RNA sequence: CGCUACUACCGAUUGGAUGGUUUAGUGAGGCCCUCGGAUCGGCCCCGCCGGGGUGCCCUGGCGGAGCGCUGA
RNA sequence: UUAAAGUUGCUGCAGUUAAAAAGCUCGUAGUUGGAUCUUGGGAGCGGCCGUCCCCUGCUCGGCGCCGGCCCGAAGCGUUUACUUUGAAAAAAUUAGAGUGUUCAAAGCAGGCCGCCUGGAUACCGCAGCUAGGAAUAAUGGAAUAGGACCGCGGUUCUAUUUUGUUG
RNA sequence: UACCUGGUUGAUCCUGCCAGUAGCAUAUGCUUGUCUCAAAGAUUAAGCCAUGCAUGUCUAAGUACGCACGGCCGGUACAGUGAAACUGCGAAUGGCUCAUUAAAUCAGUUAUGGUUCCUUUGGUCGCUCGACUUGGAUAACUGUGGUAAUUCUAGAGCUAAUACAUGCCGACGGGCGCUGACCCCCUUCGCGGGGGGGAUGCGUGCAUUUAUCAGUGGUGACUCUAGAUAACCUCGGGCCGAUCGCACGCCCGGCGGCGACGACCCAUUCGAACGUCUGCCCUAUCAACUUUCGAUGGUAGUCGCCGUGCCUACCAUGGUGACCACGGGUGACGGGGAAUCAGGGUUCGAUUCCGGAGAGGGAGCCUGAGAAACGGCUACCACAUCCAAGGAAGGCAGCAGGCGCGCAAAU
């Protein structure tokens, strides 16, 4: 290869984009943006498979073209624009907006949410940098560049950002006691609580990470985003608050919801 | 067409590699600039990311150091004098990096008469002709005289680098790639760096 | 014992000809020394402190960091100057015949100065580095000496 | 030992041929540097006017450039 | 070309006579190496035992009190292989859960009268990173005491909280 | 389904091999009614190709005086559609093949604290103290020509820019540092000392480079970021907007809303590239190999986007090897995987997904962010097309197709 990709085939998709296999030699490469290939989600394949708004891929583009979509608070006319973690997308006309959090398995799930929930965005900071003139920077998960923060705000930090004025309204410090999720690895989506946090100098940092109910599980550093101080969530849970049923559950919960339809 | 691989030659255990794939363009070589002296011919060359890279031919002064009390002035070039990789590029009027040249000696003595108001340079039988720095020194108040007396109180420097002022010359160490950025900089030789490379060009001279 | 070769040697951080006020004596000809902590546990020696050797690819005294891989082998021999190389002996598995054989991939690591107190069969551990040579990559962190050796 | 067939082997012909390494010598083309200056522009004098300003400048050209400067 | 081939034999072949122990011995690299180091006890359940808890030391603090106690922690604790757990380890494919493509190979669909879903899980040899135990096998502590421990005795470089404001 | 059977003898018990038995994937032969999937010129030839096609592209926003069309009161400028052409972007993606390549590629695991990054996303874009819009050239077009011939082109006449260039006003009145004429207050009589105003002159921020000093935020760890001083700032030259469209306008000519394009720097996204640890088929009728034609390391440089014998000048004789180096062969691209399979194994993997290599084979290069590109260019040899014989034009291991080669593979 002389140069960068531009193509991408339809098995070499991430799992979590969940396609078929018999439909088109290609999938939809995304467009380079905020968020990772392998961690996004394309606009048509939420359009397209999701919402089931349309069914080819021109219904797709005219429904994105038509200004009707509105990313962060901004529109956008890219079919293939990357859609990631806690990203607020809102339809105008119909008023109805989607908040995308990871469910209790390894993929997107639909979220229907108040507008009044969706004027903000929880994030998380990655990095602290000094500008120019002695001004401190935040590089957020997202990529925004925000001037002049709070000064209690460090490395591994969660902040609230209003979509309209682009400012910090409030935080969550990195502390055992928060409610936490993971994003990314064999574990994703389970809601739970820091207690422990294994320092290895030179290495990745592990953490571990007790649930509501019982179980235990042992994550990385990167693999972090903090939602809540304490119990409360800031945010909406999905459905089954991420508690990662096992086979068993999970079959007597089937089984007993096939008994009741009848 | 130079190469800048690390498989043309041989491994560590002293065996033979096959060379599988062909010279790329990331891999790439260009021949020397040899930056010699005369008016300044400064060239661009595209480089990846399409940068640009000044490559300097020929050039006339620089921007030394002078570190004992923290000057910089423009300074030209006069001669080259030692190089401590090849004895050739004595011979040829060549600049490199870490290299040793002789630079004019006017704008740091013009510093030093106008700073701590000390004559530099100007040996016995010829006294300060043109009657500008003896202006300077009148028409002052109490507390300006008072402030160069407190300055002047310290003003001791090395005897080799005083001959070198009355020589007019002062031996110099330049700190960039001519190559790269285009421009020569650098700072005087002082203190061992002296002793050391006087030693060198007088056993090397002999 | 030093300034050797055809250039001078010098540390390119402190400066080491700071004009005092009487260049004399009493509080003059003590250089200072640069050096730094590299961290992962490793705890800097005093001969790097008081030393009087110039180095640029010294793990304490130089331009090298510290990252990686951390590595162990024993030394082998000690020929070409400023650099030796070590051995490391490690086990094979087989799974077809279920069984080990032992194997060995002698490499070329650094030594500084800093650490002149080493014989053939010294335990040492190495860590990964920028490559400073055609075919050195590691830097000794620090030396345990082997048995016996009681003088 | 006598007869038929076959397989490889030794061997004169220092037979024929296809690939590679290489002594010495030649070496097209591109690239870098030093030169080279065909050709093309701009300002000051001669010639005509319409001048406000109170015989002099702003306004338009060719013939010699005066091979003067300078740029590609 | 694979199984049948226990006719390639690590599991798992043969060497007196059927094919096969070098004429004999020493010897380097390789492979393999004896015994020996903490046993035994207590609070109790089912009625002596198959399941429960106990037999590494030290500079700062929150679960509680009246300069005095417990809990925790910035930071260190002889190293290996082996063993169990955890992270990450692309998809398709291999097992495998769901689903009347009329069955099956398939495929990831579909079912009720706008509503409800699924699109799991395991495996991924070895090597690198981690956390409970040291039975198994190999190294080392002191024998020229340059061995531990305890409080004393001499030689040096540097820290603002101070000898009435300031030098 | 963890399995056996016939053959040496007059007959018996054995070692042992031969032959049966089952699957698998290549070909061939005979035969053939329905329906659902599906490989297919890879082995021998990485051998050669006629012909046709495969990479082009316009929105309410770069340039429109082609009546090629068309709206009118034409006369203060265009209703609008527009082939052509300039400009900008993409052609470096995708597709085909397995020739080279045996610690090389590749696989898992790490690092860039050792560097570049088109586009998108977010920030910065009156921080700098010093024109109510400038210049001349070329397209398209008109007219006139040569060669037998090409996606070949010269002289002549106009004309545009988000093409090539040259560049100001405002912000902008005072701040921060050196030099400072000088002025003022006092026990100390002045002298000596202590403390405040300072006109004038120079430099000012970001991007590059050198030198010195201190130690907002961070790492396990910086010669890290930020701060201060003194300068530099390349004529082939860093930025600080001489660009375009829609909807309408308030307040006495000034002043406003949403966009499109372009731009130094910073992070992010897509990555690429160089390195760390471990793991590759056979062969001793290959036992020593490399070594001033760099082999191993040190010093200082050149070049490269960066570290590094990558390369120069000087030093020491180093480095690998019976635990198989080196040399040779391969009917060797590597892996995810396929067949058979009680338990262990054996064989294959050219082939749809990942990474690498090449476009006859070596060599060199322009443009561009990204190419040593071949549906880009330049010379060599092998081969080969047309011709008025002077010259001109190319590389199907892309899609169809043809020849050769073949046991062997389609419109």
């Amino acid at each position: 290869a002389r140069g960068p990709k531009k193509h991408l085939k339809r098995v070499a998709a991430p799992k979590h984009w969940m396609l078929d296999k018999l439909t088109g030699v290609f999938a939809p490469r995304p467009s380079t943006g905020p968020h990772k290939l392998r961690e996004c989600l394309p606009l048509i394949i939420f359009l397209r498979n999701k919402l089931k708004y349309a069914l080819t891929g021109d219904e797709v583009k005219k429904i994105c073209m038509q200004r009707f979509i509105k990313i962060d608070g901004k529109v956008r006319a890219d079919i293939t624009y990357p859609a990631g973690f806690m990203d607020v997308i809102s339809i105008d006309k119909t008023g109805e907006n989607f908040r995308l959090i990871y469910d209790t398995k390894g993929r997107f799930a639909v979220h229907r949410i108040t507008p009044e929930e969706a004027k903000y965005k929880l994030c998380k900071v990655r990095k602290i940098f000094v500008g120019t003139k002695g001004i401190p920077h935040l590089v957020t998960h997202d990529a925004r560049t925000i001037r002049y923060p709070d000064p209690l705000i460090k490395m591994n930090d969660t902040i609230q950002i209003d979509l309209e004025t682009g400012k910090i309204t409030d935080f969550i410090k990195f502390d055992t006691g928060n409610l936490c999720m993971v994003t990314g690895g064999a574990n994703l989506g389970r809601i739970g609580v820091i207690t422990n946090r294994e320092r290895h100098p030179g290495s990745f940092d592990v953490v571990h990470v007790k649930d509501a109910n019982g179980n235990s599980f042992a994550t990385r550093l990167s693999n972090i985003f903090v939602i809540g101080k304490g119990n409360k969530p800031w945010i909406s849970l999905p459905r089954g608050k991420g508690i990662r049923l096992t086979i068993a559950e999970e079959r007597d919960k089937r089984l007993a919801a096939k008994q009741s339809s009848g | 067409g130079i190469s800048r691989d690390n498989w043309h030659k041989r491994r560590k255990t002293g065996g033979k590699r096959k060379p599988y794939h062909k010279k790329r363009k990331y891999e790439l070589g260009r021949p020397a600039a040899n930056t010699k002296i005369g008016p300044r011919r400064i060239h661009t060359v595209r480089v990846r990311g399409g940068n640009k890279k000044y490559r300097a031919l020929r050039l006339d002064v620089g921007n030394f150091s002078w570190g004992s009390e923290c000057c910089t002035r423009k300074t030209r070039i006069i001669d080259v004098v030692y190089n401590a990789s090849n004895n050739e590029l004595v011979r040829t009027k060549t600049l490199v990096k870490n290299c040793i040249v002789l630079i004019d000696s006017t704008p740091y003595r013009q510093w030093y008469e106008s700073h701590y108001a000390l004559p530099l340079g100007r040996k016995k039988g010829a006294k300060l002709t043109p009657e500008e720095e003896e202006i300077l020194n009148k028409k002052r108040s109490k507390k300006i005289q008072k402030k160069y007396d407190e300055r002047k109180k310290n003003a001791k420097i090395s005897s080799l680098l005083e001959e070198q002022f009355q020589q007019g010359k002062l031996l110099a160490c330049i700190a960039s790639r001519p190559g790269q950025c285009g421009r020569a900089d650098g700072y005087v030789l002082e203190g061992k760096e002296l002793e050391f490379y006087l030693r060198k060009i007088k056993a090397r001279k002999g | 014992d030093i300034q050797t070769e055809r250039a001078y040697q010098k540390q390119p951080t402190i400066f080491q000809n700071k004009k005092r006020v009487l260049l004399g004596e009493t509080g003059k000809e003590k250089l200072p020394r640069y050096y730094k902590n590299i961290g992962l546990g490793f705890k800097t020696p005093k001969e790097a402190i008081e030393g009087t050797y110039i180095d640029k690819k010294c793990p304490f005294t130089g331009n090298v960091s510290i990252r990686g891989r951390i590595l162990s082998g024993v030394v082998t021999k000690m020929k070409m100057q400023r650099t030796i190389v070590i051995r490391r002996d490690y086990l094979h598995y087989i799974r077809k015949y279920n069984r080990f054989e032992k194997r060995h991939k002698n490499m070329s690591v650094h030594l500084s100065p800093c650490f002149r107190d080493v014989q053939i069969g010294d335990i040492v551990t190495v860590g990964e580095c920028r490559p400073l040579s055609k075919t050195v990559r590691f830097n000794v962190l620090k030396v345990t000496k082997a048995a016996g050796t009681k003088k």
